[PDB]
């Protein structure tokens, strides 16, 4: 509708493979907990460093 | 594979080794029937795995050499369980 | 069926009621998707147009990109200038083209060696 | 492809209407001959003078 | 106070438990059930033999309802309830008879027609020892109405779509014997 302000903002766009709010949280790492599972909660929600980092 | 094709369409067909000349289309020899059709094109999913596209376009002579590649020897599910009815359904009474 | 094959890709399925058999590629449903009880009751087909929409989005610099599949995955947007004999053989235009932001094809095809395409692509690195 | 005015109904899957067929849109899009007259491709000046002289056709009568 | 029974045939069984009051009515099905079918024959692909111990219970149900009054409460109406509740609490984890034939046909080596005659034996039982479908059913896809994710649209075909439309209505008079009776018999007078 001619409007730039509805577009979705996001800060880095890019590194999305196309097949697929916790403030102070503490996780721990066991002989069976899954690499992928892992680096997804590490990650958090928001796309930023952090999203990036791992 | 040349064999094997012209068995599984020959025994759905209930008709006999040599009735059914293998340069000619699966869509051809079947009457229309169209569930008789995709039953025969069931059977060979089950049988070699992969399919051209639209099998039923081209003659079982020129369909044989496209599976012969990739299958070798190993019967597999569909051939295995009519054999399996074969003498189990008929009169090997005492011999499996 | 026939309906079935008119409105592939239209995110509808349809379910044949009337007989009991099961579809290999499961394009379409028979009698139990009905009567069934678990997930498998609930199968949706695809909606070519909702799944793959192109849409639209910003940087934190605030730059625009075509948000597509293919872009999703390269960070630039989903326009490449193909591998192209004569055109793409220069390390001078793959790199510019690349300078310009948009992913390009370097040919094999006007080169000879493992050494002599070396050279070339040790020139796009230097550019680029 | 040229231009953003051609292959924008690809994009869109708006293109597959005129054929009868339900929306069906792309993800990427190749230039191939319209990116040879660029500045600073290696295509000599009398040949991308030859190129721009070439006035083409549309896509019903490609195969004369 | 109950009692161990095995329907059995070749490499596969079911253990029935039957109350000892009736006993003596089950354990003669038992030996006149097991002379009727076949020999036992590797793979079981024989269609007059079960394949699986679901199909025997089913090959049991349909032998059972045979010998039933729809009126006269006879000496094997217990006997009949209590094959229904082992076949639906073991091999239907409360489920419809469709999804397990489903099953069956991907699962394990069974046919079209292997298939077809367990759905008229279980059905045919449900009415026979009478406990008509009153409970509304569990259903995936009418749950998805009911909420408002999905929408339902019946179309009905025409002439041409088979050579012999007829085999359809035997299939279905055959199968569906217990439900269709009513409405075959009204359309005919």
């Amino acid at each position: 509708g001619d409007d730039e302000s509805k577009i979705p903002a996001v800060e880095y766009f890019g590194g999305e493979s196309p097949v697929d709010s916790e403030d102070s949280a503490v996780f721990k790492a066991t002989s069976s907990t899954d690499e992928e599972s892992w680096f997804k909660a590490l990650a958090g929600s928001e796309i930023n460093w952090r999203h990036a980092s791992f | 594979a040349s064999l094997l094709l012209h068995v599984l369409v020959a025994h759905k067909l209930k008709k006999s080794l040599d009735s059914i000349p293998m340069s000619k289309t699966i869509k051809d020899l079947v009457g229309g029937k169209s569930t008789v059709q995709n039953e025969i094109l069931g059977d060979l999913g089950k049988e070699f795995g992969t399919t051209p596209e639209k099998p039923e376009e081209t003659p079982l002579e020129e369909l044989a050499e496209t599976f012969q590649d990739t299958f070798s020897g190993a019967l597999g599910k569909q051939s295995s369980s009519l054999l399996s009815r074969l003498i189990s359904s008929k009169m090997p009474g005492g011999f499996t | 069926v026939l309906t079935h094959r008119n409105k592939d890709g239209t995110g509808v399925r349809v379910i044949v009621a009337g007989t009991l058999d099961i579809n290999p590629d499961d394009d379409y449903g028979f009698k139990q998707e009905i009567f069934d009880v678990t997930s498998n009751g609930l199968k949706k087909n695809p909606n070519w147009l909702e799944e793959y929409h192109p849409k639209l989005i910003k940087n934190k610099s605030g730059k625009i990109f075509v948000e597509t599949k293919f872009s999703k995955l390269i960070g630039r947007p989903p326009l490449l200038v193909p591998g192209m004999t004569p055109c793409t053989v220069s390390p001078d235009f793959v790199a510019a083209t690349t300078n310009a932001g948009y992913t390009i094809e370097l040919a094999g095809g006007g080169y000879f060696s493992a050494a002599g395409m070396t050279a070339a692509i040790d020139s796009v690195v230097s550019q680029i | 492809f040229g231009s953003a005015d051609d292959t924008y109904p690809y994009l869109t899957g708006e293109w597959s209407t005129k054929f009868d067929y339900p929306p069906m849109p792309f993800d990427g899009f190749l230039f191939g001959s319209r990116v040879m007259i660029a500045k600073e491709v290696k295509t000599s000046p009398d040949a991308k003078k030859c190129i721009a002289a070439c006035t083409g056709v549309p896509d019903d009568k490609w195969e004369q | 106070s109950t009692r161990p029974l095995t329907l059995s045939h070749g490499s596969l069984e079911h253990v029935l438990l039957v109350p000892t009051a009736s006993f003596f009515i089950a354990s003669q099905l038992q030996e006149q059930f097991n002379k009727i079918l076949p020999e036992p024959t590797e793979g079981f692909a024989a269609d007059d033999e079960p394949t699986t111990p679901a199909e025997l219970v089913g090959k049991f149900l349909g032998y059972v309802s045979s010998l039933v009054e729809p009126s006269k409460v006879g000496q094997f109406d217990q006997v009949l309830n209590l094959c229904l509740t082992e076949f639906e609490n073991c091999y239907l984890e409360g489920n419809d008879i469709h999804a397990l034939a489903a099953k069956l046909l991907q699962e394990n080596d069974t046919t079209l027609v292997k298939t077809k005659e367990l759905i008229k034996n279980y059905i045919t039982a449900r009415i026979m020892a009478k406990r008509p479908f009153d409970k509304k059913s569990n259903s995936a896809l009418f749950r998805a109405v009911g909420e408002g994710n999905a929408q339902l649209v019946a179309i009905f075909g025409g002439q041409g779509n088979t050579d012999d439309y007829f085999e359809e209505l035997r299939d279905l008079y055959q199968t569906y014997h217990v439900l269709v009776g009513d409405l075959i018999k009204f359309s005919a007078e």
